[PDB]
RNA sequence: AUGGUGAACUAUGCCUGAAUAGGGUGAAGCCAGAGGAAACUCUGGUGGAGGCUCGUAGCGGUUCUGACGUGCAAAUCGAUC
RNA sequence: UUCAAAUGAGAACUUUGAAGACUGAAGUGGGGAAAGGUUCCACGUCAACAGCAGUUGGACGUGGGUUAGUCGAUCCUAAGAGAUGGGGAAGCUCCGUUUCAAAGGCCUGAUUUUAUGCAGGCCACCAUCGAAAGGGAAUCCGGUUAAGAUUCCGGAACCUGGAUAUGGAUUCUUCACGGUAACGUAACUGAAUGUGGAGACGUCGGCGCGAGCCCUGGGAGGAGUUAUCUUUUCUUCUUAACAGCUUAUCACCCCGGAAUUGGUUUAUCCGGAGAUGGGGUCUUAUGGCUGGAAGAGGCCAGCACCUUUGCUGGCUCCGGUGCGCUUGUGACGGCCCGUGAAAAUCCACAGGAAGGAAUAGUUUUCAUGCCAGGUCGUACUGAUAACCGCAGCAGGUCUCCAAGGUGAACAGCCUCUAGUUGAUAGAAUAAUGUAGAUAAGGGAAGUCGGCAAAAUAGAUCCGUAACUUCGGGAUAAGGAUUGGCUCUAAGGGUCGGGUAGUGAGGGCCUUGGUCAGACGCUUGUUGUAGACGGCCUUGGUCUUGCUACAAUUAACGAUCAACUUAGAACUGGUACGGACAAGGGGAAUCUGACUGUCUAAUUAAAACAUAGCAUUGCGAUGGUCAGAAAGUGAUGUUGACGCAAU
């Protein structure tokens, strides 16, 4: 039911001796075995997740947090991204351009993962058959087929 | 040609109901139930099947002797040779570079 | 069960203090492309297995059948 | 011998689904099922499995990419934007 | 015939590609086709030895 | 109107399994050959795609407005589908 | 359907025997799931039911019958249900079920009133239910009842829980060796914690291999025909669970190094990230020999037992082929804006706690020995008489096995095994009917409408237009052949590339015996073979390393068993897809693009649906929708390439 590939990233628990698996939306350009870095001091490369306040002008990111700790709400679909269009150091805000063109200002502390999401350009292929629609919608929800209300 | 029938009470053919017909000594064709096929153990790193380890159903592994459950290598019945071989390389070389990282740091900061 | 083909060890399991009965079987079988011979089988019933010792030459049968202990109940033929 | 004149792979749909829809479908399936070079081993062994997952048959190195292309053109400049934006931090 | 020793390794590959295709119809059709290939190869080989001398 | 029962039939979704002879057509991809200076184009093989097709098992039922129509049947039987 | 006999007061129907047929193995045959509940089997019996009858019964009265450590339920969890802590609700109760709950047991040590407390190391999962075709620890064969069996008898196994030793390995290099390596050797310490594998798994297509069955040669028996012929026809010739040795693709390892690129599948993938080649390792599906096990089953000859029954006995053997059907498996390839389940459980690795030597301590995931495996189901039908349709009602109900021939074929048609011969009957057999048919000449003139029937209708060769979304239309339209006998040609597999001396002629038979040359035909009498066979020969006893001629071409020679295709003569009162089987075709017009779906019981449609196109709302302290509230929810395990409304 998702057109974007997932990623299973393992983060070593620092508090206790064990491993924690994490499910990340695979940003296009990431590969298995890549070192995905999370935190303030992370470098600027595709795949890493950083707060918006730590990145300079012109960067596009994805899976950003509406609030500092919901672990990502915005720009999660395939091929979507949000652009950094200015910082607000006063009262620690940052405003960005959503994929729908809406401009929203959020906290500079909320995190976001660098890079666009893989699976873009998916809807450029015509869906052709009814069964292809049936196969697509058999795993998403019961929202197909649609019957006109006039009939 | 003689024709056979099920011996259990399930009348449907599935993976758990596989049937092989055998020539019984009494001169009649009898259906013989076959257990599901075993799958080769797989390496944890490369995913491929690892050689030297007996293949059998999970619960029945508790009966086979250790000679078919442990090769004489490190990471015996979990990893397969080449994965272990480069695991040594990765461990040895990174620790080798780590002290190289340390010695340069002690020199640059001292001359700072 | 299984089959063992060593004479010396076979006597050891006869008085192994768990065998109660034993049987001897005679078969008239063929060989190669020549005349047949006299073939015999010696069977020993253990507690959980049934050992056996096949001998295709009656020459070795004599010294072995006498070697069976008298306390062993043998079902002749 | 060029068995079919102009429809190639999309000719399997017979005569249905119009001409442009088949043609537009035709364009994508050419590179969807094509063979790409790998960035880790440099072989013609990159094929698409699942929606947007590109795997290499040799060395098992899977690269995330577009739904129908290893590197979609709309995001090839995204890393160019980031890489051009990285050096200003240092110099 | 590759392991027979009479033929070379390279001429194997040429016929193998063609046998996957056509112009080789049956067992007999191949055998003299192989022969004339060796016969042709022997033709210039004999002529090359005398031409150099 | 009040209060209870019903998806064993059928309506829809999910989980779990099960079933679908035999032929026709012939897509990519591939191989060989030919043409030409190139671009590239034709010939001959494989290849099995294709919510394709003729057609049994199965699912519905178009027509005879056949049979029956106080019936074998509160809607079934036969042929043609 | 018919004949005869038996029983019976009472036979078109009961039984038996003899014929004639049918289902034709996608059964009118064998077993089951749900359902039924004793219909199962025996005795006796006909007032009632079996729309005729009936001494017959799925009926009546009386009784018998279902045996489990291994087959299942038991256990796990899926979609989902639901109890606590909580929050609503006057309330019956509703929400959620890990969320605003301080929600648990657990190994080491203490021991010697410590019973088990206590002092530390600890881990935190976080009710329960929920799929006798989802996962699941372990068994088969022979035989035996009136009715039971993978359950009973006999024989032969394996698994789990527990207790204890015996034997082996280990060790003063105290917790093993070998191989360069993939890894191996029956055993060959080891906790908390962490990690990994199995369970665990899409569909389709072709290919390889295995099993069951089909076809068939030799031989050992029986039965059938025999006016004539047929080394003829049919039939038996079988081997289980479990165990030892051994065996494959795939994959990996050592040497080596590549263009004059080479290996290679039906299907073009692979190779300096290292091929081809040479040599090895591994999983053991499967298969082979052996044990079980030939004393078992089967086919045959003599013995005589009103009987209860057996004994003596023989064989139960050696093969071959295949696009053969069913099925299993392996390496693959195609498909996707579908990439195609979870947990219990089991094992392994990292780690190093803890303990340990030889006067012996471990080793009970090495071999052997001892004990136990509780409860519940097991009979029968499973269908035009055992289930549901008021009935024994042509209706409906899930699934495994499935032979021979013609034939593409699980099509139609006939038959072998098996099972029925059952559904009221007798005589003439008027109209009118129901179901099959045939009609001289014309031919749709009939009718609202060629509605119903009819014609072509299989296969091979030739040939095929308008238009088009270039894929189709298109087996378009339209032509030529088809039987039988005797031939011709083509399409493969497996082996062999020499002579003279030499070594083994690892069969060395042969002449002598040496001595295991022995059993077999209660000691001995003395009688027999030595199983004519280990051990050495003076030897005539079709594979060869060495040299020679010169070794090569032409390529040859020997065996084997399949069908497919094409062609040539002859032949038949010109018949040949001879029965069955099986497309009418073309010019157009209205309309829906197509596949698909609905008014299950009068409308299958140009109606709905479908892809495509466009618009609208929504950046979650949200958009749409539910609830009586809620600390409630659906989208949402979601994020603008998304959800929702059109």
């Amino acid at each position: 039911g998702r057109g974007a590939p997932l990623a299973k990233v393992v983060f070593r628990d620092p508090y206790k001796y064990r491993l924690r698996e994490e499910i990340f939306i695979a940003n296009e350009g990431v590969h298995t075995g890549q070192f995905i870095y999370a935190g303030k001091k992370a470098s600027l490369n595709v795949g890493n997740v950083l707060p918006l306040g730590s990145v300079p002008e012109g960067t596009i990111v994805s899976n950003v947090e509406e609030k500092p700790g919901d672990r990502g709400a915005l720009a999660r679909a395939s091929g979507n991204y949000v652009i950094i269009i200015g910082h607000n150091p006063d009262e620690n805000k940052t405003r960005v351009r959503l994929p729908s063109g809406a401009k929203k200002v959020i906290s500079s502390d909320a995190r976001g993962v660098i890079g666009v999401i893989a699976g873009g350009g998916r809807v450029d292929k015509p869906l052709l058959k009814a069964g292809r629609a049936f196969h697509k919608y058999r795993l998403k929800r019961n929202s197909w087929p649609k019957t006109r209300g006039v009939a | 040609a003689q024709r056979v029938t099920f011996r259990r009470r399930n009348p449907y053919n599935t993976r758990s109901n596989k049937i092989k017909v055998v020539k019984t000594p009494g001169g009649i064709l009898r259906a013989q139930h076959v257990k599901k096929l075993a799958t080769r153990p797989k390496c944890g790193d490369c995913g491929s099947a690892l050689q030297g380890i007996s293949t059998l159903r999970p619960r029945q592994y508790a009966t086979v002797s250790k000679t078919h459950k442990t090769v004489s290598r490190a990471y015996g019945g979990s990893r397969c040779a080449n994965c272990v071989k480069e695991r040594i390389i990765r461990a040895f070389l990174i620790e080798e570079q780590k002290i190289v990282k340390k010695v340069v740091k002690e020199q640059t900061e001292a001359a700072k | 069960a299984r089959e063992i083909t060593d004479i010396k060890q076979f006597l050891e399991l006869t008085r192994r203090a768990d065998v109660k009965t034993a049987t001897v079987k005679i078969n008239k079988k063929l060989n190669k492309a020549g005349k047949p011979f006299r073939q015999t089988k010696f069977k020993v019933r253990g507690s959980s297995s049934l050992y056996t010792l096949v001998i295709n030459d009656a020459g070795k049968a004599k010294k072995l059948i006498q070697s069976l202990p008298p306390t062993l109940k043998v079902n002749r033929l | 011998a060029k068995r079919t004149k102009k429809v190639g792979i999309t000719g399997k749909y017979g005569v249905r689904y119009g001409s442009s829809l088949r043609r537009q479908v035709k364009k994508l399936e050419i590179q969807q099922h094509a063979r790409y070079d790998c960035s880790f081993c440099g072989k013609k062994t990159v094929k698409r499995g699942a929606a947007g997952i590109w795997t290499c048959s040799c060395c098992k190195k899977t690269v995330a990419g577009g739904a129908y292309t290893v590197s979609t053109a709309a995001a090839a400049t995204v890393r160019s934007t980031i890489r051009r934006l990285r050096e200003m931090v240092e110099a | 015939y590759r392991d027979a020793g009479k033929i070379d390794k390279h001429l194997y590959h040429v016929l193998y590609k063609e046998s996957k295709g056509n112009a080789f119809k049956h067992k007999r059709a191949l055998v003299e086709h192989i022969i004339q290939a060796k016969a042709d190869a022997q033709r210039e080989k004999a002529l090359n030895e005398e031409a150099e001398a």
